[PDB]
């Protein structure tokens, strides 16, 4: 009955809590106390990519670490040559309300999506000298939050339907649907091996998914409000979760537990984006106080602020080779930091 | 995609003509369009260039003050104007499209030709002016330059072309290492500054012709005399 | 008799130059471009040039220098003043347009219109400025400046009238403050210099006392004008 | 009929975990072993900086 | 220096820059409006994924979106105004309407966005008030004390009870708006009948007021 199922669920939850507490022997601070501090990471602006006339909502980096796609709320995607500030393409969108970008790892495609319930894939390397729509991917009933490319003919999409999906661009079908959430999923971060991915929701929870099989493996609950940003450790064995309560947590997979807690007394604005570095020592967190704080991942101490923005940072990416980091803001200026 | 050129015929010396290049199947206004002539006995020589938006115009030193290049974006047509024609302007005129950005492949599509009869630079020469070939074998072509084609930005601006018997030429290698779309993978390119090689693997039929190495460092664009591959 | 006024003008001018330079830096790097920021940047730049010339004026007065050099300085100094006053009028007129016709001002306005008007004013400055302290057509600068005064008066009055007959105007306390301060300062601290410039030789009343009294007062007041302009136009927000 | 939640909890609880010290040492090892090949933690040379 | 291909890339970038500037100079002259209101309210008959209705009055264009409001409301942070539609006829849903309005008013990202408030179906209000079958005082405890003020601007062709109830329903939203807003944005209430063709003039006039406010709040007049 309902009472029996409720009792069983409560017993299972208590058992899992006891198991996690049984493994809580030493925390990350206790060990990493004996590590030399980084010092002070002072990095300044090196390029200011201007041309957008509206808020910048998403940006992405190409695998080559020279091209970056950007989508703004005025209805245009722009592909940038970072080393030169030059613009390569300007895709005019059919709907002007975009909240996501996705650059294919091969570099042939870009994706967009937003309040129009549709993911549109654009073909870049084609003849006839025009970037055109490859295929429109209908099938959600809510705003598309994030879209990531597993490969050239696969894409993982999250929506405000409490649902994640996997598509075949060639065919147009949902190979699998990732049910299980209770609130609008707002972020997903692919694992480095591209066989797992975690997704965060407004119900203060993140679930680790298995792309092929299609089942939730672990469910992490330590936050108190929504999860805006999520990103894997480069190892693929940890992930940082940004939340509206100004706290970042470094979850761990083989222990199903929180390790570190990147929160400060004088910070109250929630996180907007979280990314790591190639070595996995720095944790760049984008806030609503108009600047980015660079934490030390293993010791929860600030190392510097990228204070050069006069509106919120809506997007933040680190190159696959670690040379630069790009912050995009609602002031309609990208900035490249090194 | 189809570039069709009309105009050109039998013209007395000192006259004037108009060359047309009709386009069909792409964003014409977004493409820079060249003109390249091949003498009835010689190889390929650059003539003019008109950019996207009719912005930048370049002419060869031998046709400055005698030719005019202009494009009609609405009707999608390229025009070359002849003034004070001379006997050295007999050739087959080719219309080429080129787009320039990161990842671009300039000189992708070449049009057909309009046989016209009139009744320093980086000069680089392919030493092998005539080379034999046997099917199933591997052949190497070489192209040595005058000044280095390695720019400060790590890019070697050298291009490889191929003209089959009685057809407009085709791009093989752009920027010394990159294969063009539709070219079989058996074509490979190598080389340092002022030394380049085009290696074919398993040289089969439909791959014989004349191979041209041009530079895209500085204007005027300069070709070589070519390299026949017979049997 | 004169050193005291000279020193007071010099000190106030130093402060005003500092403030105007701060405004120049802010509008050059810190902030973006509005439809009014360009005019304020031009007014601040004109104030910088006027007060730099006043700084070089300050020491040379005690020192016995060639009087031809002094007149040359006076002329090349009255050059930027006319840019300053013309722009103090252009700002108020454009603001009046922005309150009369808001949809126009935010939707259907040429972007380079600010640049066109400002460069045209800069050019018209010297063309009608070379007529100067005798540097008998001295009646046309009077017409130009009085026309500009009437321009500021009517712009002020219209912007006041339109919000008078409004509804639930919460900032009605501050609107009077801002507009009345602007007009009163531009009238009782920025006209005397240009007015003396024309009456300097039209009126031959008593050149002995004229110089000391009227020129000292007018120079000090023009310095105060230029020192206070960026403060009231920019520091209040 | 909400057996999906209890089924998922049963399938999730019965997994093999590890200790926090081992995983923390794994993170330490991965971070430290690459501190010689990261361009932001230590100042980047002017030769390898395209920006 | 720069190679020939780099120069051509620069010129392509400049052509793209130009086209972006003309697109901006085109889109700048369209006012941009967000339409909310839950249901049983009459969103369809206000002005005769996202649905976008475009209309032009007095030579200015309007785009009036309605999404068919938790987390995507930050996208509409730069809109000129939010149109709110509340059905005054029904009385058991008015409290849900007030709660929705109070959510949208006190939202962090909407702290500088004004709200035109439409109170649809006034004819049904007159019918249910003159008929007397139901009583607003039954659902709403605080209608006994209220009396029609000395400025009953409503036309004489309306009974005192109709006007009194209409002004009470207006008050129940205006007291929400005029409580804690610090003067950064205001709410303009209007009354409608769903059979009125002169309904874009009201949006146009309120928008003129909104633009004037932001112009005299941007040019230091405040
Ligand atoms: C009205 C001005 C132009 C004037 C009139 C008569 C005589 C002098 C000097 C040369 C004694 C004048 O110049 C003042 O220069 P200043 O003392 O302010 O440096």
């Amino acid at each position: 009955e309902l009472d029996q199922l409720r009792q069983e669920a409560e017993q299972l939850k208590n058992q899992i809590r006891d198991a996690r507490k049984a493994c809580a022997d030493a925390t990350l601070s206790q060990i990493t106390n004996n590590i030399d501090p980084v010092g002070r990471i002072q990095m300044r602006t090196r390029r200011t990519l201007r041309g957008h006339l509206a808020k910048i909502y998403a940006m992405h980096w190409g695998t080559d670490s020279r091209l970056l796609v950007s989508a703004s709320q005025d209805g245009k995607l722009i592909i940038w040559d970072s080393y030169t500030t030059n613009k390569v393409h300007a895709i005019p969108l059919r709907s002007s309300w975009v909240m996501t970008c996705a650059y294919a790892p091969s570099g042939n495609y870009v994706a967009c999506g937003g309040l129009d319930n549709i993911c549109s894939i654009y073909n870049l390397k084609t003849r006839e000298g025009n970037v055109r729509v490859s295929r429109e991917l209908a099938g959600h009933t809510g705003y598309l939050s994030c879209c990531r490319f597993l490969d050239d003919n696969q894409i993982v999409t999250s929506s405000g339907d409490t649902t994640c999906a996997l598509w075949d661009i060639e065919t147009g079908q949902q190979t699998t649907t990732f049910t299980g959430h209770t609130g609008d999923v707002m972020s997903l971060s692919l694992a480095p091996d591209t066989r797992l991915f975690v997704s965060g929701a407004c119900d203060a929870s993140a679930k680790l998914w298995d792309v092929r099989e299609g089942m939730c493996r672990q469910t992490f609950t330590g936050h108190e409000s929504d999860i805006n940003a999520i990103c894997f450790f480069p190892n693929g064995n940890a992930f940082a979760t940004g939340s509206d309560d100004a706290t970042c947590r470094l979850f761990d997979l083989r222990a199903d537990q929180e390790l570190m807690t990147y929160s400060h007394d004088n910070i109250i604005c929630g996180i907007t984006s979280v990314s790591f570095s190639k070595s996995g020592r720095l944790l760049l967190a984008g806030y609503d106080d108009f600047n980015c704080n660079v934490w030390d991942a293993l010791k929860a101490d600030r190392a510097g602020v990228l204070a050069g923005h006069d509106n919120r940072v809506s997007c933040l990416g680190v190159t696959d080779d670690g040379m630069a980091v790009a912050t995009g803001s609602w002031d309609s200026f990208l900035k490249i930091w090194n | 995609v189809q570039l069709v050129e009309s105009g050109g015929g039998l013209v007395q010396p000192g006259g004037s003509r108009k060359l047309s290049c009709s386009a069909s199947g792409f964003a014409f206004s977004s493409f820079g369009m060249h003109w390249v002539r091949q003498a009835p006995e010689k190889g390929l020589e650059w003539v003019a260039y008109i950019s996207s938006g009719s912005g930048t115009i370049y002419y060869a030193d031998t046709v400055k003050g005698r030719f005019t290049i202009s494009r009609d974006d609405p009707k999608n047509t390229l025009f070359l104007q002849m003034t004070s024609l001379r006997s050295e302007d007999t050739a087959m005129y080719y219309c080429v499209r080129s787009i320039y950005y990161y990842g671009s492949s300039p000189f992708d599509f070449w049009g057909q030709g309009t046989t016209l009869t009139v009744s320093s630079d980086i000069v680089m020469t392919q030493a092998t002016s005539s080379v034999p070939v046997t099917p199933g074998e591997s052949v190497s072509i070489s192209c040595r330059s005058s000044k280095s084609l390695l720019h400060s930005n790590g890019n070697t601006y050298l291009y490889w072309f191929l003209q089959r018997p009685g057809q407009s030429p085709q791009l093989l290698i752009y920027r010394m290492s990159n294969l063009a779309s539709g070219v079989p993978d058996r074509f490979s390119g190598s080389g340092s500054g002022t030394a380049f090689t085009l290696t074919i693997s398993r040289l089969e039929a439909e791959d014989v012709g004349v191979y041209y190495c041009m530079q895209h460092l500085e204007y005027p664009l300069t070709f070589g005399a070519g390299t026949k591959l017979e049997l | 008799q004169t050193l005291s006024f000279t020193v007071l003008t010099c000190i106030i001018s130093l402060v005003g130059l500092t403030g105007n330079a701060v405004v120049l830096w802010l509008l050059g790097y810190r902030m973006r471009r509005n439809a009014v920021s360009i005019y304020i940047l031009n007014l601040a730049a004109a104030d910088f040039l006027f007060l730099s010339f006043q700084i070089i004026r300050s020491p040379l007065r005690l020192i016995n220098i060639s009087h031809l050099i002094r007149k040359i300085l006076v002329s090349v100094m009255t050059f930027p003043y006319f840019t300053g006053l013309s722009m103090l009028s252009a700002i108020s007129t454009e603001r009046c347009l922005s309150v009369l016709w808001p949809i126009w001002y935010r939707c259907r306005r040429p972007t380079h219109l600010s640049a066109v008007v400002c460069v045209l004013l800069w050019g018209l400055s010297l063309l009608f400025s070379m007529l100067e302290w005798r540097f008998t057509s001295d009646f046309i600068p009077v017409a130009w400046l009085i026309f500009l005064c009437v321009v500021l008066c009517v712009s002020s009055l219209v912007l006041l009238v339109r919000i008078l007959c409004g509804s639930r105007k919460m900032p009605l306390t501050r609107l009077y403050v801002t507009i009345l301060l602007t007009v009163l300062v531009f009238l009782l601290c920025g006209l005397p210099f240009g007015i003396l410039g024309a009456l300097i030789y039209r009126m031959h009343l008593n050149l002995e006392v004229l110089y000391c009294h009227v020129y000292l007062v007018c120079m000090s007041l023009s310095s105060l004008n230029s020192s206070a302009n960026p403060i009231i136009y920019f520091f209040v927000g | 009929q909400a057996r999906k939640l209890v089924e998922q909890l049963k399938m999730e609880a019965n997994i093999d975990r590890i200790k926090v010290s081992k995983a923390a040492a794994d993170l330490m090892a991965y971070c430290e072993a690459h501190a010689k090949e990261d361009p932001l933690l230590t100042p980047v040379p002017a030769s390898e900086n395209p920006f | 220096t720069v190679s020939a291909e780099d120069k051509a890339a620069a010129e392509r970038s400049k052509m793209i820059d130009k086209n972006l500037r003309e697109d901006g100079e085109k889109a700048r002259r369209t006012l941009r409006l967000l339409l909310l209101g839950a249901d049983n309210s009459g969103k369809s008959t206000i002005v005769k994924g996202i649905f976008e209705t475009k209309f032009q009055v007095d030579k200015v264009n309007f785009h009036m979106f309605d999404v068919g409001r938790r987390k995507w409301i930050q996208c509409f942070n730069d809109v000129t105004a939010i149109i709110f539609v509340v059905d005054s006829s029904d009385y058991n849903r008015l409290q849900e309407a007030l709660n929705d309005f109070k959510s949208i008013w006190n939202n962090r990202w909407l702290r500088t966005i004004s709200v035109i408030l439409f109170l649809n179906k006034q004819d049904l209000l007159a019918e249910k008030v003159l008929a007397g079958k139901s009583k607003i005082e039954d659902y709403f405890p605080e209608f006994a004390r209220y009396t029609t003020p000395e400025d009953a601007t409503p036309e004489p062709g309306e009974d005192p009870r109709v006007t009194r109830a209409k002004y009470f329903i207006r008050k129940e939203f205006v007291d929400i708006s005029t409580a804690s807003g610090d003067g950064r944005h205001i709410c303009y209430p209007h009354f409608t009948c769903a059979v009125d063709t002169e309904n874009a003039r009201r949006i146009f006039n309120d928008c003129k007021d909104i633009i004037l406010q932001m112009n005299l709040r941007e040019y230091n007049l405040v």
